[PDB]
RNA sequence: CCUCCU
RNA sequence: CCGAAGGUGGGACAGAUGAUUGGGGUGAAGUCGUAACAAGGUAGCCGUAUCGGAAGGUGCGGCUGG
RNA sequence: CGUAAACGAUGAGUGCUAAGUGUUAGGGGGUUUCCGCCCCUUAGUGCUGCAGCUAACGCAUUAAGCACUCCGCCUGGGGAGU
RNA sequence: GGUACCUAACCAGAAAGCCACGGCUAACUACGUGCCAGCAGCCGCGGUAAUACGUAGGUGGCAAGCGUUGUCCGGAAUUAUUGGGCGUAAAGGGCUCGCAGGCGGUUUCUUAAGUCUGAUGUGAAAGCCCCCGGCUCAACCGGGGAGGGUCAUUGGAAACUGGG
RNA sequence: CGCAUUAGCUAGUUGGUGAGGUAACGGCUCACCAAGGCGACGAUGCGUAGCCGACCUGAGAGGGUGAUCGGCCACACUGGGA
């Protein structure tokens, strides 16, 4: 359950479009990633697997992506639990955590206010 | 572009032949602006104005800006060549360049003032903290980034 | 009465052969120090049950009382849950 | 390593050895144990003074005491100081540096503790060698 | 087959 | 009654020391050969066995880092 | 008995990331009576070669790439696998 | 203890030092030795022209001392959680079967141990430190804070990890 | 805190019931019952050590120290008892 390589190894190759297998939380990432401006649509089919739609990603709509040089990495099974307090920024800014709350994600300021820190990206 | 040169290094290096040693000196030097324009420079294996040549042509090919948020650089970077990896850190005003040697080199000429640099590999490693300050250019203050992204600068930073 | 309560503590009932007596075990995620990962800590306790009505897999709560013997320190305040086989 | 291997097994430091072992151990007449205190000298009596050669590159008679010390170790150290500091089977006092030349030379017999000359006319810091600075 | 030491 | 010290006993453990003995390290210019590095003059090396002043040799199987 | 240069000197599992060409055992589908040719495809087994990786040599969908899980192992040379 | 401090002469008189100067790290020449004598933190100097040895004359730091030896941390992303590796540099177990352990597809519901969060109590004094004041500034003393807890107790949140 | 080149340890030991003792709870002591308790999350053994405020160092994580000064503990020529 790791789109993060799979998107690692596309943008890398610049690839237009891939298709990763959908869940709750891989659909929120997606989501979150597209308010950026990747995804324009996905295909939602007849439910013979959980996922076989999959996420559909397309961030390389064009020839050269406007939002090129995707990069994540903090993604271990070692659990890592922030403090609403101490979330972190990713390159003081101009990079995005998606920090797991009970009701909130993403900056610095969705920390104290949301709380959970929970999941840490980068 | 008005260029001041700083020399790292030359060492004497040397090919063997049957009647012996032959002895050349392949210089390095540092080149740049002190205002956001640095080059690599070689030497060819002879002399320190060969290597000022091509210095100040790597300085527009390699590195065709220095990102510079102040007298600092805008994120924290690690420039990686070969075992060269340098951590490049962006400093508060009045930190100083703290740097050891060739870095401060680099990062002198750069016009860089104010940055935090340990080395973890160490050999006249240029290349690995030119690879850093070009990741910044991937990422330069903010105006690519919000450009890039879609959005503003203020929305993106705050 | 205005009584600031003891330690109070729940687990599984490891051990109940010991008549008047159980053993009580407070599984627990304690982070590693350096590592930081969760791991699976174990404190056994000993804690008294006067009709003998406790059993192996009783998911007891048990309260700190005055030493009920050398090992015993706490009491069978109620039996939550009610494991069998 | 993984985590869970680091949790199972920790990280383990190298165990760091003293250059001058002999200086470490203390010693106790009643019990008849060494103790472990760190010392920066340690008096000894001359069991055997003598020359002797030199490692390559070097060619030379290195003068040197084979000493016993209050810790009840003996060991090797040098004489050092030009003109004849060699001395005889005697109370000295000793250091801690190694003669790189001489193997197993770890030490050097201090001069100052008893009759000594060393460099007599030290140019600088002429407190090396127990050169009483004449008026 | 061997080719003293620095 | 309990009971410190003491006595007796057989074990356990730790250090020191011991005729002699074993390899090890180190040491400007000792003796013997020349095993390895080149196809190193019988390609080398690994495991094992056996033999031989000594490097080593030979068998069997393996490897190419021939 | 329990060791080998027991070697790919490369732990197992999983996913993802250009191509080209042999070959082993299958499968499906072309017009065709088959044979045969062509296309596609699964699992092996080779060679070449992108991106990426590498100190370099090289590796490259049979990764030494990008990831996650778990195990084994390393920490200067000798002394000593004593 | 007729001791600190003041006045007032004799008067700047009484109050300069040690170490270092190949390179690291800003700092050289005569002579005497001749692989000797000696030097050496490391690299290394000396076999009859020694900028690193014996002597003789000559210079940057900190300031009655500074040299030498000993111990600890740093530099050492050199035991690497932060933050390293294992084709050939040291390093893949000869290969399985597997107990424990570690880890585990997707949806939904519920739970709330973990996770997060609010509030309350303590974590002395000194020391170090945030504002820092006073004592002429100091080589020093006071107050109000802060840190300090894998810590209680209690009320939430419930995505994620765990349980049904 | 170290050592698995320390893996089994325990027999008032583990719990009960009763009696006694204690300022006081209690195998704390004893009687009589059972058969427990502890341990790979390291028991037991061996080694080392007063613990803490702090101190030194370090970007920090960490590492080392615990003289002087303050707090808790323990001891008072060696050992036992009131
Ligand atoms: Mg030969
Ligand atoms: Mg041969
Ligand atoms: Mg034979
Ligand atoms: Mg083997
Ligand atoms: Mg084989
Ligand atoms: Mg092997
Ligand atoms: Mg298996
Ligand atoms: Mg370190
Ligand atoms: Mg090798
Ligand atoms: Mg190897
Ligand atoms: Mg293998
Ligand atoms: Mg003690």
């Amino acid at each position: 359950a790791d789109m993060l390589t799979r998107i690692r190894n596309a943008n890398m190759v610049r690839h237009e479009k891939l298709e990763i297998p959908a869940s709750k939380l891989k659909r929120e990432i997606a989501e979150i990633l597209k308010r950026e401006g990747f995804i324009r649509d996905v295909e939602f089919v007849e439910d013979s697997k959980q996922g076989i739609i999959r996420v559909f990603l397309k961030y390389g709509q064009n020839n050269e992506r406007v939002i090129t040089g995707l990069k994540r990495i903090s993604k271990p099974g070692l659990r890592v639990y922030a403090k609403s307090n101490e979330v972190p920024r990713v390159l003081n800014g101009l990079g995005i955590a998606i920090i797991s709350t009970s009701q909130g994600v993403l900056t610095d300021k969705e920390a104290r206010a949301k709380q959970a820190g929970g999941e840490v990206l980068a | 572009l008005e260029l001041e040169e700083r020399l790292v290094t030359v060492n004497r290096v040397a090919k063997v032949v049957k009647g012996g040693r032959r002895f050349r000196f392949a210089a390095l030097v540092v080149v740049g602006d002190k205002n956001g324009h640095v080059g690599f420079g070689t030497g060819k294996a002879q002399e320190v104005p060969e290597a000022i040549r091509k210095a100040v042509e790597d300085a527009k090919k390699n590195l065709i800006e220095v990102p510079m948020v102040g007298t600092t650089i805008p994120h924290e970077i690690i420039g990686r060549f070969g075992a060269g990896n340098i951590l490049l850190k962006p400093a508060s005003e009045g930190t100083g360049v703290i740097a050891g040697g060739p870095v401060r080199a680099v990062l002198e000429l750069a016009g860089v003032a104010d940055i935090l640099s340990k080395s973890l590999g160490s050999n006249t490693p240029i290349n690995m903290i030119r690879a850093t300050l070009q990741g910044l250019s991937e990422l330069k203050r903010a105006e690519d980034v919000a450009k890039l992204r879609g959005k503003s600068v203020e929305e993106l930073l705050g | 009465s205005e009584r600031n309560q003891r330690k109070v503590y729940q687990g599984r009932v490891v051990s109940d052969k010991m008549d008047k007596t159980i053993t009580v075990v407070v599984e627990t995620y304690k982070k590693h120090t350096l590592y930081g990962k969760r791991v699976k800590y174990s404190k056994k306790f000993k804690a008294h049950d006067e009709n003998n009505q406790a059993k192996i897999g009783d998911i007891v709560k048990i309260m700190e009382t005055r030493p009920l013997s050398a090992t015993k320190r706490f009491r069978l305040v109620e039996v939550v849950e009610e494991a069998v086989i | 390593p993984t985590i869970n291997q680091l949790i199972r097994k920790g990280r383990v430091s190298k165990v760091e050895n003293s250059k001058s072992p002999a200086l470490n151990k203390g010693y106790n007449s009643f019990k008849k144990e060494h103790t472990n205190v760190s010392s920066p000298q340690k008096r000894g009596v001359c069991t055997r003074v003598g020359t002797m050669t030199p490692k390559k590159p070097n060619s030379a008679l290195r003068k040197y005491a084979r000493v016993r010390l209050t810790n009840g170790i003996e060991v090797t150290a040098y004489i050092p100081g030009i003109g004849h500091n060699l001395q005889e089977h005697s109370v000295v006092l000793i250091r801690g540096g190694r003669v790189k030349d001489l193997p197993g030379v770890r030490y050097h017999i201090v001069r100052g503790a008893l009759d000594t000359a060393g460099v007599e006319n030290r140019a600088q810091g002429r407190s090396k060698y127990g050169t009483k600075k004449p008026k």
